[PDB]
């Protein structure tokens, strides 16, 4: 049956607010932290997000009866108040499936984050989780490689993989970056790093890089004997230039180029993530401008969010954070977010920041990532939080030691499997760790004169994302 | 400043920079494997030591990660020993070449463990 | 010229902190308003935003010997602090001009906004403007055609523009959606749109919406003798999927596609509009996902930034605000980053939002688009903000008419028309807006129709964003 | 946790019936109509249906260790009798949804309907129904326009 | 004459378990198979690209694997690498990389891949020197029962044309159904230029084949040692024979596995050669090989008494 | 549990995974060829014993397939002593190089037959 067309507006909440609604199994599901303006109730606040994010608008439109809304619309099917605040409220909305276009994350965020933030009836809002069905999950590619293929191309096993980023950020010649790669690589690090900003410049350009950092990966892993990448940037301004860099590495036959996603952007990234796909190489993901999103509580999107649509979109290695280093991280939100890119399947945690149990019907994982602020003495702590897959990343801490690189390298190397050794031999990281790496440099030159130049350095500032 | 060597300094991946491994230390580890419930497997290469690549230059592509298995994967060890003896058997009847131990986890399908457990002599 | 190596953390103000330095004309320059965790002095914030997001790290590092870094590195050149405000200071910050890619929008925000919003260090931190230095514009090539050309191709002369946004957001068929066209257009408006989540779905798939749209507008065209224009969304999930979209409508011959360069990304974004300045077609932004980053004054990056990414990535329009309507925008701040969307030059005016003088050195210019929650009492004044380049997008407007969307669409041409009149005679729009939409009503039905439904709706919150 | 090896024939029965088992909605189902040859018990050939679809052969190998064979196997999760018949039974297998390779029904059809029906300890076999998971479903474009577009 | 192997049949193995086995680990079950002397080894008919391994890895580590036995065997080895697949596009994209490998052999399911797919890759292995391996799944859906379908001679007549390098003939004495004399009529199709009309073998027509290339019959299923010395006999030198759970089950592992299966056909060789009847001097010939070889001596404890006897739903 | 060996186990195609052939094992191979009305040919290589791939990586393509012929192929060829005969020849002519026995089918244009004749000393 139909209902007459009565023009005019009428409140989200009379047909968008659905406290009575069952989920289905098929619905993307939104956690939102709403911050309604004053003299909005939060029915109606929790209403209109749902509504101007999948079919509604701000008046009554005769198309309506065209369609069957009441099976495209998406729902406010909860309404919960925040712990210690007045006015903020924790939206839950579910989406059909139909709404979304397959294998598309921005199709995802074009219509979840559109146009909502935006609202003047809003003081504030955030999205901190999203549950993903299974059946959206299976329409998208994922990571091209992720955790099992990589560590099995790269023959490493046992222990977090090493990497560096060269410095400075800007600024230095082709072959001088290049001459910094192998005197990395020799030291035992995994990877070397194109730094995110490093594109194509003046000062360095892309081909020139791509080729000396070849020459330097393979004169380092035929002295190592251990297998050796450098990840180049394929970061563009088109994606014509994008795949230029992606093709010119698939000649080089080296393991691993990288794409910072979200100034790329998804659709860039998703083409580029098909491309590796297509030509064996290993992508790992940078999260530049994320913390433009994510970094506030009352405003944004949460990195859970952001790290979900990466494995999707597709991506062996993402950051992660460190926790413990310069840029910030937050244990227990970093901890349920790393299990979200590395597992199967995750309980819904309030405690660690998981709204919803989301599963990946077989999605490989994505390699979790920290980098920055991080040396030597870091070294315990990181290989307890994050365990054995992820992939630690020294740029400050290999180019800062006093012999150099090599030795900065060696230096890192020993911290590690030496950690690795007494998490083996059952000594707990946390209690011992400094016990630990203290026995280290007695029988390691290199990592001694890195243990001393950095005792005093560490990062403790509060936090401004908190559960 | 200390420079590192340039020769002969080839490396055998997690644990290789460590300082070389007593018997006990070699023990513990296969201990850490076991107790973890991770399944004990034992690989020998005498010609090709370290990774080259032969008959490809593609992307991911190495020769060399593939090295020969000794016997079978030990599933249902539940004894350290019968690990240690079945390097001791590898020895005997390959001291020419390098073995390694290594360990396989069924949930994930990834050998959750590698590192060199006997070198030829020059290595 | 050469100092010796000694490893260490240094202060970030003892090499980029450099209140004497004179702005070359041709750094970039960027107005960053941090706010330091306490006990952070003001100085090591601007510079430490400075280094991290040029070729600093936290401890010195060998390899900067070898380049001349006093070249390469940002500046932390001027502190104000902002009144009112603890712990608050607008940071100005120099970029030699080595250190960006030419022609990408990608490549200069990953410098920029790549790490720094998520430094311990700084409590929040919010990028308010950019100065862009005119060597640099010229690098890219723009909007693909641009006010006048655009003028010139459609024969619109004299007036804003007028659209109408497609509703229900999601869930009508591509036989609906144009029969939806058709009857918006015949009634005398100049475009219809996708919404911006319309890409291809399971109850809509693109390519027959193509279709459709494109029999709809070319009927609308030949009863009115007006040429007539539909976006076309190319957003998509690859830009393989977004070219394929592109190349159908250029098959097709339509005026105008449309993309969301947020959600679909700048790299993809920029592929796009180097095909539609090749092949003659329109493109219109839409800014989805702007309000996550854009919102709040404390943190993020203020939409002028990304209005200016935009007109050097490439778009003939770009949605703009209201004021008036349901979204938030705040008079004086969207006159400002109208004319630097409009116009050749725009001299500094901290009164409108403007923190430096920008120059386009004939970068042609973008018209602004104003959509949401907008109805015909909001004419007069939509006129009087954005004057007659801009185009006037009524979704709502439109399709929620009584008698249906041909009479909305000249209720909506019919109050411009009286308003550009009016207006042209001598008439305050602001003061006699509402005596020009009366008289009008009582030769127009159409008109007193649209009137009598709306005559109540207003959108009047506090903002979170003023100057 | 790990079993040990030992090579030699064990039933098919032993690894791959399972009427305990509760069907997962990403699971593809099929119904067989089974004809067992004489002195096949219909146990034995719906287990041998599910194992020579799936992930088994006819003698024990030790490569099984190495995966999770629980988490890929197929099973037989129930047999019913067919009226009027005798040693004719309908036959309901589960297989999980990481076996099938997404958007081919060639795929679909080559570990299902592969194999089985040549199968000697068998007299005749039919395929009648398949349940595909919705999560497969999506992983498939589905006919070009359909019948709304085409009208 | 591309392989260098003359004088016997080839030696083949599917590696197990059917699905679930990661690339890598498809990898090392690929090189220990091949270094116990089989001639190749196979990616199973359901294996394309998958969950749990995608192809592109595993052609690329099963491409690592066979070089590394061919290195130490001193004898060419081929591993089969699916080109199944959802669309003619994808079926092309792996039959592309293989080319790029190398490799001496890709193989197609022609009846769930379908005809149209199966002649255009024909054709592409044809332009690029690629052997082509025909698996008949589903065949059995269309001709296990006598009053419906169509008979599998139809269907190899029909793979003959459309091309392929080997299609799968049949054990008779494994756990699929195959009738020897049907079995030995559609062989003589698949091989010759010209067949006799033989109603006792279900050859109802003379055929003549004008010099198309003939098709290597494939023996699989079911199959272990003791079975050898009548595959030997039945189907001839010209065959491939492909032990799946004969390799990859023997206590051993893979290696000795292969290596009794290698053992076990030459021995039968040499014993046709030297005049013995190898239907009724088999199980000596076998047991006599297991005295000098303990590989051999080991598969055969554990597949002694295994056979498969059941009456069959279409004899003549 | 018995290790195939990695080393030195070179192989020769067919029954070269068998015991090494006796004299009399290697006549009734050639009277088997005889038989069977095939052609016998000898063949030797001295310089590469195994096959490789110097000159392309093409599919199909391989090195050290072809061998040297030693006289030409005896047709015509009645008696199993000639092929001993020669073998005997081509070894004290060629020592050092591998030599192999090769049989040919006119009607199949195949070789029927091929097994290694002779090992030169380390093989
Ligand atoms: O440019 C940098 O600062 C880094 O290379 C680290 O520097 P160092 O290695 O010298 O410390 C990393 O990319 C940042 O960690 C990015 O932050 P995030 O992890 O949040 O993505
Ligand atoms: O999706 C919508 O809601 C609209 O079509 C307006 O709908 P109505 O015209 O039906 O109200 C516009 O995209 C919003 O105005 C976004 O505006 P902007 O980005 O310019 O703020
Ligand atoms: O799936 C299988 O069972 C096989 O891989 C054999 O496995 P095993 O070697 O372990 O038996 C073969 O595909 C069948 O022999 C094909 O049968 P057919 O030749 O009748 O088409
Ligand atoms: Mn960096
Ligand atoms: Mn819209
Ligand atoms: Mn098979």
């Amino acid at each position: 049956a139909s209902v007459e067309f009565k023009a005019g507006v009428k409140d989200y909440k009379l047909t968008y607010y659905t406290p009575e609604y069952e989920t289905l199994d098929t619905d993307i599901l939104a956690a939102f932290r709403v911050s309604p303006q004053p003299g909005v109730p939060p029915e109606e606040a929790g209403a209109a997000v749902a509504a101007e994010s999948s079919t509604g608008t701000w008046t009554t439109v005769w198309t309506d009866g065209l369609t069957n809304l009441d099976r495209y619309k998406g729902r406010c099917y909860h309404i919960e108040p925040v712990a210690g605040e007045e006015n903020q409220y924790i939206c839950y909305v579910a989406y059909p499936l139909d709404l979304f276009e397959e294998g598309s994350v921005t199709n995802m965020f074009t219509s979840i984050v559109g146009n909502v933030f935006g609202f003047k009836a809003l003081r504030a809002l955030r999205l901190e989780d999203l549950r993903i069905p299974v059946a959206y999950v299976k329409t998208f590619q994922g990571p091209p490689h992720g955790i099992q293929v990589e560590r099995d191309k790269l023959n490493k096993y046992g222990r977090p993989l090493l990497g560096c980023t060269i410095k400075p950020k800007l600024g230095l010649s082709a072959k001088n970056y290049g001459r910094a790669v192998y005197e990395c690589l020799r030291g035992g690090l995994d990877f070397t790093k194109d730094d995110e900003n490093v594109n194509s410049q003046p000062f360095m350009r892309w081909r020139d890089r791509f080729l000396f950092c070849a020459e330097a990966l393979y004169k380092a892993q035929a002295e190592t004997g251990e297998i050796k990448g450098h990840y180049l940037n394929a970061t563009a301004g088109t994606c014509e230039d994008m795949m230029k860099r992606a093709v010119f590495a698939r000649e080089l036959g080296v393991p691993i180029v990288m794409h910072d996603y979200l100034t790329g952007g998804f659709t860039a990234n998703t083409t580029l993530s098909h491309y590796c796909r297509d030509n064996g190489l290993l992508l790992h993901i940078h999260r530049a401008m994320h913390a433009v999103i994510d970094r506030q509580k009352n405003h944004g999107m949460h990195f859970r969010v952001l790290a979900k649509a990466l494995r999707l979109s597709g991506g062996d290695h993402i950051h992660s954070g460190t926790v413990v280093g310069k840029l910030e991280g937050e244990r227990d939100i970093t901890l349920g977010f790393v299990d979200l890119l590395r597992d199967d399947y995750t309980e819904k945690d309030r405690s660690r920041g998981i709204y919803f149990t989301q599963s990946w019907v077989s999605t490989p994982g994505v390699l979790p990532v920290a980098s920055g602020g991080i040396h030597v003495w870091h070294m315990p702590a990181l290989t307890e939080i994050f365990g054995d897959d992820s992939v630690l990343q020294f740029g400050g801490g290999t180019l800062g030691h006093p012999w150099g690189n090599a030795p900065g390298a060696v230096a890192n190397r020993v911290a590690l499997e030496a950690c690795v050794q007494a998490r083996n031999e059952g000594r707990d990281l946390a209690r011992e760790g400094n016990t630990i790496i203290r026995e280290a440099t007695k029988w390691s030159p290199e990592l001694a004169a890195a243990c001393e130049v950095w005792k005093e350095i560490k990062f403790e500032f509060p936090a401004m994302d908190t559960v | 400043m200390q420079v590192w060597p340039i020769l002969n300094l080839k490396k055998y991946e997690t644990l290789s920079y460590l300082p070389p491994l007593t018997t006990d230390q070699l023990a513990r580890q296969v201990d850490y494997l076991l107790n973890n419930k991770w399944v004990p497997c034992l690989e020998f290469e005498t010609d090709h030591g370290f990774v080259y690549r032969e008959h490809h230059n593609s992307p991911g592509y190495y020769d060399g990660r593939y090295w020969t298995m000794w016997k079978l994967p030990m599933f249902g060890c539940t004894d350290p020993a019968q690990v240690l003896n079945e390097l001791e058997e590898c020895k005997k009847e390959y001291p020419n070449a390098f073995i390694r131990i290594i360990g396989f986890d069924s949930n994930r399908e990834v050998q959750c463990i590698s590192f060199i457990a006997y070198k030829p002599a020059g290595y």
